[PDB]
């Protein structure tokens, strides 16, 4: 179930530090240890860590087939390994840099790639672990006008009969207020199918809640997952964690 | 029917315990005593003792001691068979009890404990 | 093992809809086996305890039914085990090769449980049926009542994982600790409150003194 | 075949205990008795007793007693060897059993208990 | 007034144990001693012993040893009856205690323990 | 080499236990027998007994019983010293074993158990 | 000071046990021995024994045995009082040690154990 994992989204676009430093210092911080984040969604990552090692796995994704590269990444030592799996989407078709990545504590059983109808819209990538699918997206910068279409294509893909057993959770940079996304979803008669999970505090330094999550209501114990802003500030975006509430 | 098995209290828990060495009637004794409750309720007949060199049945001191200690640990439901007006030492009676512990059996329901009944 | 079991007071129409959910994120192995991360302790365990023993579930239900303050019905849930269900012994062994130490009380508790732990929530797809448990007030016995089969159950060909639990925290420095138990030396993680619900909260004793008694004199 | 090992019940649990002191036939005795169940169900051969100064085998009273206490605590599967029609005290037979407890062995599975079978 | 029961400490727990064999006064002994605390605090009288072949009551050595060990195991609240200035071996007295252990009873509340009390 | 300590099996577990009373050869006896496993696999050397009034060493019946019960309860790794071809009661031998239990020692690791060893 | 209480090791744990029956010097005996460690460290003084019909103090065999089993059960910290060069059976001494076990006391902290010490 989604609540069994520590999930987090973070957008790398920020300050003077380069992406390599952001991987080796900040992302490591966030994933390290058994209590570290299990599933990390990352946006605007043009490169994986230089420590990462390609696996050569020929990933043929559900949905559409854009090239997804699998990597192993050791967060420990040569003697005491701590292997995390990186799934990176570099480019789409000709050009188009996607720069989406998902870091997982376990090898992905399946990979998913979805495209909204919106013209210049970046794809949605996701990884399946058993009955759970974790997806990330990065809506267009001009107000996230593809944000509802990001959620729509995700809903419709996983409501197919062969996909309905799965719990899915989507998190990323929607570039749109959670309240405004809620109204868009209500307009499209989807507000009762998914729940928007967003922190109460701004997620970019200019203000405004732009990074948050969407979960299918049908996922068992989906109501336990709470959005919580992480205090880190190594880019223009705060990370946002999605953690199960205490039971009681 | 069974002599000294006519008086018992059922579905109690042993919630107190006393073990000591003591001089009584010019003789060096050991004794132990159990305290009883009935769930959250206090009951009037809630103590009974056994002495190694006194009483109607001197045998079984160690086994009854360890058995009392066990049920005090588990907190389980038991039936206590006891005999009244045994101990003559007036200081011991007022400090502990004049009742002699006869037998301890378990209760597998609110209705049933092992052993003979009226 | 192919099938394991839990007892719950939640009725089948709810469990067959939601499954069983983890208390929390606490991966610490010896805190789980001792019940300290379960409902009588920090109540944040990242594991669900199941047993392969049907007889144990009778003992769990008797321990609830025997309390004057307990109202409501109880069900045994039959669960298909898959690769997310682990026996204890390989993790005991592995953690010992990391300098972890389990005392005789903890080892005693662990082998009595016949315990398989789920590292994930348990989906309705794994839950084959529910058996209502009937209590006889006159004998104190618990028998099988009505069984309800779960139409959502998937008869996948899986079995329990024979290996070590992954991502096990490295064992902490040894410390003597309370072991929560109820009934005939049943681990507190088998209590109803040791899975997250949408519930009578059993009380536990320390198993160490009881185990010490049957090990001595 | 081992004498007195022909009659037994397998894969049972000890779900009740009795320990007491008792005068019978002009002797001061100790006794204990075990109550049995078979998983969910009651069984007819469900009580058997040992006496320290009576029976076909007077030895091992303490060891048997502690062994019974052990399996009552764990609730584990045992095989119980016993002998019918031993105790002659009519009050005792009615209150507990006529059966003498002979041996207790462990069952490592629903299929196997240690010890001889017939 | 039960003889040897007028001196005691209440609502303490046994937090230390000693058991040993020892030659004393030309005889082979066994002994054990208990150490006490009072909840989270210490207590000014916190040690007392029993010897198998010496003391005012030589009976009950094994049962008192087993009983002391039990409450060490439980950490539960007890009352300890003891007799002062008993052991006359000066080596033992300064190594362990001069006090003889008489009885151990349980305390079911912070204000009640089983057994007789002195009224003052 | 200690007499009667030349035959043993190491890093085993006691997974079954029998305790009973029995008339054997005209003597009233107590006996217990232990059942052995070796982790996952079963082993041929899997039953060893002690009898209170028979055997090469009749002493220590209660202590050996308590020791056997202990490691059956914890399931810990032990070493079992035993002596072959001791019990001559054919009914007892067929029901259990001919091996007399001699000693039980602990195995603190996969490769070490306490006690004497023999060269091979 | 107390005779036979001058030699001891403090804040150790009993991490192994042996119990057996054994003929020694034409007599039928019981014995038990305790193995020791000091936290994560091995110590050279790591085995000491008690025999029911031999030694400087033959009394207390069962009580010492049951006490030893208890601190093996808990793994708690103890002080072991013992005596050097007692056992004379050469097969027994090389299998275990020459040391007779005299007393076992608890350590309620890393710096305090019950019983007498020497300067």
């Amino acid at each position: 179930n989604i609540s069994d994992y520590k999930v987090m989204t973070w957008n790398l676009q920020g300050s003077s530090a380069s992406t390599e430093s952001k991987w080796n210092v900040n992302v490591r911080q966030l994933l390290s240890g058994t209590a570290g984040v299990d599933i990390l969604m990352v946006q605007e990552a043009g490169a994986v860590p230089t420590s990462a090692v390609p696996t050569g796995r020929h990933i043929q994704p559900f949905g559409v087939g854009i090239p997804i590269d699998e990597y192993t990444w050791n967060l420990g030592t040569t003697s005491r390994q701590d292997i995390r799996y990186i799934y990176h989407s570099a480019i789409d078709v000709g050009a188009r840099r996607v720069n989406l990545a998902i870091v997982s504590r376990q090898r992905a059983d399946n990979v998913y790639v979805l495209r909204p109808t919106t013209v210049a819209s970046r794809p949605v990538i996701g990884i399946g672990l058993g009955n759970d699918v974790f997806l990330t997206a990065h809506a267009l910068a001009s107000g996230g006008p593809d944000a509802a279409a990001i959620v729509r294509v995700t809903i419709n893909f996983f409501r197919q009969p062969q996909m309905r057993h799965l719990s899915w959770f989507l998190a990323g940079d929607f570039n749109r207020s959670p309240d405004r996304l809620e109204n868009d979803l209500m307009t499209e008669h989807l507000e009762r199918v998914v729940a928007v999970l967003a922190p109460t505090e701004p997620t970019q330094i200019g203000g405004g809640i732009l990074d948050y999550g969407v979960i299918v209501d049908r996922a068992p114990y989906s109501q336990r997952v709470e959005a919580l802003r992480n205090p880190q500030l190594a880019s223009d975006h705060y990370p946002v964690a999605f953690l199960a509430r205490s039971c009681l | 029917a069974m002599a000294d098995y006519d008086t018992y209290v059922s579905n109690v828990q042993i919630n107190n315990l006393s073990y000591g060495v003591y001089t009584s009637g010019g003789k060096e004794t050991q004794f132990f005593c159990i305290g009883l409750k009935h769930g959250s309720e206090a009951i009037s007949i809630n103590a009974m003792c056994k002495v190694d060199v006194y009483g109607n049945h001197k045998q079984g001191f160690d086994n009854m001691l360890n058995t009392a200690k066990y049920y005090y640990t588990t907190g389980g439901d038991v039936r206590i068979y006891y005999k009244e007006n045994v101990w003559r030492d007036p200081d011991f009676k007022s400090a502990f009890s004049s009742r002699e512990l006869i037998a301890i059996t378990t209760c597998s329901s609110s209705s049933y404990c092992m052993g003979p009944t009226v | 093992v192919d099938f394991v079991y839990r007892v719950d007071s939640t009725p089948p129409d709810v469990i067959f809809r939601d499954g069983f959910s983890l208390l929390g994120y606490n991966r610490n192995f010896q805190q789980f086996i001792s019940g300290r991360s379960c409902s009588g302790g920090s109540s944040d365990s990242r594991y669900i305890a199941t047993t392969s023993s049907v007889n144990q579930t009778y003992a769990i239900a008797r321990a609830y039914y025997s309390r004057s303050t307990f109202k409501g019905n109880l069900y045994r849930y039959q669960i298909r085990a898959d690769n997310n269900f682990y026996s204890l012994l390989p993790s005991i062994t592995y953690l010992e090769t990391q300098g972890g130490h389990f005392n005789a009380y903890e080892k005693t508790m662990m082998r009595l449980q016949r315990e398989y732990v789920s590292t994930l929530s348990i989906l309705p797809e794994n839950i084959q049926k529910a058996v209502a448990l009937v209590y006889d007030s006159a004998t104190g016995l618990v028998k099988d009542g009505v069984s309800t089969m779960n139409a959502s159950y998937l008869g996948l060909s899986t079995t329990s994982n024979p290996g070590v639990i992954p991502f096990l925290p490295e064992p902490q420095t040894y410390t003597q600790q309370r072991i929560d138990a109820f009934g005939p030396l049943i681990s507190s993680c088998f209590s109803i409150g040791s899975v997250c619900h949408s519930v009578y909260n059993m009380s536990f004793y320390d198993a160490r003194p009881v185990i010490e008694l049957i090990l001595s004199k």
